[PDB]
């Protein structure tokens, strides 16, 4: 029943070492979900991360210690009720926030159950979850990047040619006075 | 920084980092 | 380079360089 | 003052300066 | 030319010259 | 024709004329 | 005078073309 010192120390050390190397830690209220739901969510995560992401229920007193042993701050608010943790150790972390977001939606669960967490070392609130979940893909962002970098040149060319468009437009705004 | 050095720093950005970059560039330029 | 650093590096480019940067990014991602 | 001298001057501007040029152009036209 | 000197030069261009400038600018900077 | 010398000829334009003028301009640039 | 308008414009400076459009907007 009781654990040995050497057992209670490494359990904590393992969790702490993991948290020192995560690009994502998202705190969720998973109470009420079934073992089958846990299986399903884990299956979706594995589909994109292999063993690079995990989702599991962890005793609050354990989460509190591991988070402190690592060097997190302002996390105490995420541990007010029985909490499960979603974390990514390998791979880009945004896809996993997207996956648990959709999953909770697919189960008609209250999205506020998805409290914030930490994304690449930065704290994020429950209100920011959707924003992370709605981010476009890396490929899409790369495409968007091209236009944003070119904006100064596009803006110059549009501004100058606009001078000519002004004339074209005013003439139509008079012609169609029919 | 050269055109190539900037391109190398860009491709090492995470998805989240790219989104931050795209937005700041959106606000600065036009 | 950090995001803010990449942005300052691009701001210091000449228009000619900007045009090439855009061109390369267009091939790699376009 | 010619088309080509204008383009050549724009080529030499920094990106910050070009954004400022475009902002001014948008103000005037 | 300075940012202001460049605008003054454009103001002095003729309508047909502007249309040209645009065409050239596009081809010069894709 | 000066600045207003043109504005004059513009207002006197018909609906079939303005619909053509614009067409011609879009060709020059 | 339909192409005579075009040519009269062709010669217009950029600053003068702005004035023209400016006074055409005041309807």
């Amino acid at each position: 029943v009781m654990l040995t010192r050497q057992q209670k120390e490494l359990i904590v050390k393992e969790m702490s070492e993991i948290f020192k190397k995560t690009s994502l830690i998202l705190f969720a209220d998973f109470l009420g979900f079934t073992v089958a739901d846990l299986t399903e969510l884990r299956s979706r995560l594995r589909e994109k991360y292999g063993d690079g992401a995990r989702f599991r229920v962890v005793k609050n007193t354990l989460l509190n210690l591991a988070l402190k042993n690592a060097e997190y701050e302002g996390y105490e608010e995420f541990l007010k009720g029985p909490t499960a943790v979603l974390y990514v150790t390998e791979g880009d972390p945004v896809e996993a926030v997207k996956i648990i977001y959709n999953f909770y939606k697919d189960k008609k669960a209250d999205l506020s159950r998805l409290k914030g967490g930490f994304l690449e070392g930065k704290k994020f609130t429950a209100e920011e979850v959707e924003n992370i979940a709605k981010l476009p893909s890396k490929e899409e962002l790369y495409a968007m990047l091209v236009g944003r970098v070119k904006a100064p040149i596009t803006g110059l060319v549009f501004a100058l040619s606009g001078i000519l468009r002004n004339l074209v437009y005013v003439l139509n705004a008079i012609k169609e006075k029919k | 920084m050269t055109i190539d050095e900037i391109i190398e720093a860009i491709e090492k950005l995470t998805v989240s980092e790219l989104a931050e970059l795209v937005k700041k560039l959106e606000d600065k330029f036009g």
